[PDB]
């Protein structure tokens, strides 16, 4: 309304739009120093705080994109430091936001992050707490200037959780470091999935970013219409547009909106949004997107009756199109909660080109009579994969589950880096024990989860970069998994002679380096190196002398390459 | 079983005003979508607009955008259409329809639903 910068003070609090204009700042003007980001930050938060007490009061009427580019266009360095974003401030809006989104780099080329010992970091915590985690946040921010800055400040909130409970420890480093891992891991995958989701939409189209929206959105809402759930789909994508296209205020109005829309129709949607709906206004859109399935209502009729049987099945198809295939997929989609998305796109598909080809037939009703049975065999593909490697984990357990992995895949493609094999299969086997875990039901869609992560962190590792598995990478989403999943031995290295999960790392780095040079040998063979190998590190590290190190390993080396040829 | 009643038809100069009301029953009214679709002489099923569960979200073909206002009141379980601005070619049988479901479903040009009512027939003409 009037002073709106008044109305989203009042909405986020003090504390948030501070941290907020901070991460919005740093990202744009990201070689600036820290105390500069700080007075600008003050200067609008005084300001703020004038229209608060009176919306009346001067430029309190502006938008938030005038008010912010503004203030970025009163920057002393802005043209020696950042030559032409300088240009932008010549120009009107809504063209002057667009000129300053283009000079948004990716990659600052700043110096990388060295993380302090814990002490220094506990007393620098101590000595000035707000200043610590604002430096942080900044130093983060300017680093990944396309971070939906809300989730930046979730993140930020863990930090600082994290630091006022483990700083007050005997070890400080025993539960401040996993915890920091755990955060930087989380914040990379997020990162990963937002640039995936992007990339998928411009390139395949908005069309297929509906087709998958509509899937998940189906299995997580299932009380709901077809008509609310397209509404949804459409609000959804127009969110993801506008986000990828990196402004950070059109991406949260609509964030804001979609969720203020969600909350206002709850009991057409799912029982389960109503915690989701009382959270504040930057929780609540964060709290609906990772919210739970609700129940699928009880008795809902065959799908069959609707597409298999009833007659205008052409008729809908050719008349409503997109609409009919789309109903298909939530009415799929809503009944089957224990399939992965991608699956339900796969029969989607099918139930399509089942339709495309009857359809033009004589007597489409006979030839589209029993597509259903060509669902069998796509979903039964990943529920056997998911059996046959969870009872292979539960028999075998992690560390030994990484390695059987470890060996699959280096034998399947032995080209790439060991380092990026050791790491991907380590992850596999961490899918692995997240997964099997579940209830058979809650596996598939879990999985779905943890290997996307998984794929798509090898798949942007070959940018710099084994031609076979681009296929792979370049496929649709849809297809990627099972297009993996189809990988056989390549069949077509010399010998070098040169502490708990690192030592286990090297092992490993070991594994794949034997597997390396010697792709052919049989499994009881790799059986037998691995029990030798475990039986002279624990002969050594027990032995008093390093000398048992130097002539057990020759000796063992010896003793392989004799077993080898 | 789903029931739905048109009436406020009649006849109206061109440039004249009505509003269609529909009274539900049968199923949970306040939880579903509801149409509004329309049928000219001779011609096929027309999907006119449509409102969300709630209200508050609305939507209207091409032709009538500007002109009609669908609206609804979920305390008394009735569904309005307020035509201004009436055309001739507005002229027609106009059915409220839902997707309340476990039913046969049909085509509207925009929609999917499932049950329509009677229908209420607007004259627009001289």
């Amino acid at each position: 309304h009037k002073s709106e910068v008044a109305h989203r003070f009042k909405d986020l609090g003090e504390e948030n739009f501070k941290a907020l204009v901070l991460i919005a700042f740093a990202q744009y003007l990201q070689q600036c120093p820290f105390e500069d980001h700080v007075k600008l930050v003050n200067e609008v938060t005084e300001f703020a705080k004038t229209c608060v007490a009176d919306e009346s009061a001067e430029n309190c009427d502006k938008s938030l994109h005038t008010l912010f580019g503004d203030k970025l266009c009163t920057v002393a360095t802005l043209r020696e430091t950042y030559g032409e974003m300088a240009d932008c401030c010549a120009k009107q809006e809504p063209e002057r936001n667009e000129c300053f989104l283009q000079h948004k780099d990716d990659n600052p080329n700043l110096p990388r992050l060295v993380r302090p010992e814990v002490d220094v970091m506990c007393t620098a915590f101590h000595d000035n707490e707000e200043t610590f985690l604002k430096k942080y946040l900044y130093e983060i921010a300017r680093r990944h200037p396309y971070f939906y800055a809300p989730e930046l400040l979730f993140f930020a909130k863990r930090y600082k959780a994290a630091f006022t409970e483990c700083c007050q420890a005997a070890d400080k480093a025993a539960c401040l470091l996993p915890k920091l891992d755990e955060l930087r891991d989380e914040g990379k995958a997020s990162s990963a999935k937002q640039r995936l989701k992007c990339a998928s939409l411009q390139k395949f189209g908005e069309r297929a970013f509906k087709a998958w929206a509509v899937a998940r959105l189906s299995q997580r809402f299932p009380k709901a219409e077809f008509a609310e759930v397209s509404k949804l789909v459409t609000d959804l994508t127009k969110v993801h547009t506008e986000c990828c296209h990196g402004d950070l205020l059109e991406c949260a109005d609509d964030r804001a909106d979609l969720a203020k829309y969600i909350c206002e129709n709850q009991d057409s949607i799912s029982s389960k949004l109503k915690e989701c709906c009382e959270k504040p206004l930057l929780e609540k859109s964060h709290c609906i997107a990772e919210v739970e399935n609700d129940e699928m209502p009880a008795d809902l009729p065959s799908l069959a009756a609707d597409f298999v049987e009833s007659k205008d099945v052409c008729k809908n198809y050719a008349e409503a199109k997109d609409v009919f295939l789309g109903m298909f997929l939530y009415e799929y989609a809503r009944r089957h909660p224990d399939y992965s998305v991608v699956l339900l796109l796969r029969l989607a598909k099918t139930y399509e080109t089942t339709l495309e080809k009857c359809c033009a037939a004589a007597d489409p009703h006979e030839c589209y009579a029993k597509v259903f049975d060509e669902f069998k065999p796509l979903v039964e593909e990943p529920q056997n994969l998911i059996k046959q490697n969870c009872e292979l984990f539960e028999q075998l357990g992690e560390y030994k589950f990484q390695n059987a992995l470890l060996v699959r895949y280096t034998k399947k493609v032995p080209q790439v880096s060991t380092p990026t094999l050791v790491e991907v299969s380590r992850n596999l086997g961490k899918v692995g024990s997240k997964c099997c875990k579940h209830p058979e039901a809650k596996r598939m869609p879990c999985a779905e989860d943890y290997l996307s992560v998984v794929l798509n962190q090898l798949c942007v590792l070959h940018e710099k970069t084994s031609d076979r598995v681009t296929k792979c990478c370049t496929e649709s989403l849809v297809n990627r998994r099972p297009c993996f999943s189809a990988l056989e031995v390549d069949e077509t290295k010399e010998f070098n002679a040169e502490s708990e999960k690192e030592r286990q790392i090297k092992k490993q780095t070991a594994l794949v380096e034997l597997v390396k040079h010697k792709p052919k040998a049989t499994k009881e063979q790799l059986k037998a190196v691995m029990d030798d190998f475990a039986a002279f590190v624990e002969k050594c590290c027990k032995a008093d002398d390093e000398t048992c190190f130097a002539e057990e390993g020759k000796k063992l080396v010896a003793a392989s390459q004799a077993a080898l040829g | 079983e789903v029931q739905l009643q048109e009436s406020g038809g009649g006849l109206v100069q061109p440039g004249g005003s009505l509003r269609l009301s529909c009274a539900a029953s049968g199923f949970r009214f306040s939880s579903y979508w509801m149409y509004w679709v329309r049928q000219a002489p001779g011609k096929g099923l027309e999907w006119v607009s449509a409102i969300n569960s709630s209200g508050g979200y609305t939507r209207y073909a091409d032709s009538v955008k500007g002109r009609f206002t669908i609206s609804r009141d979920n305390a008394k379980n009735t569904l309005y259409l307020q035509m201004n601005s009436l055309r001739a070619e507005d002229t027609a049988v106009y059915y409220c329809a839902t997707d309340s479901g476990d039913g046969k479903r049909y085509w509207s040009g925009e929609y999917f639903y499932r049950s329509r009512g009677q229908g209420t027939l607007v004259t627009v003409s001289s």
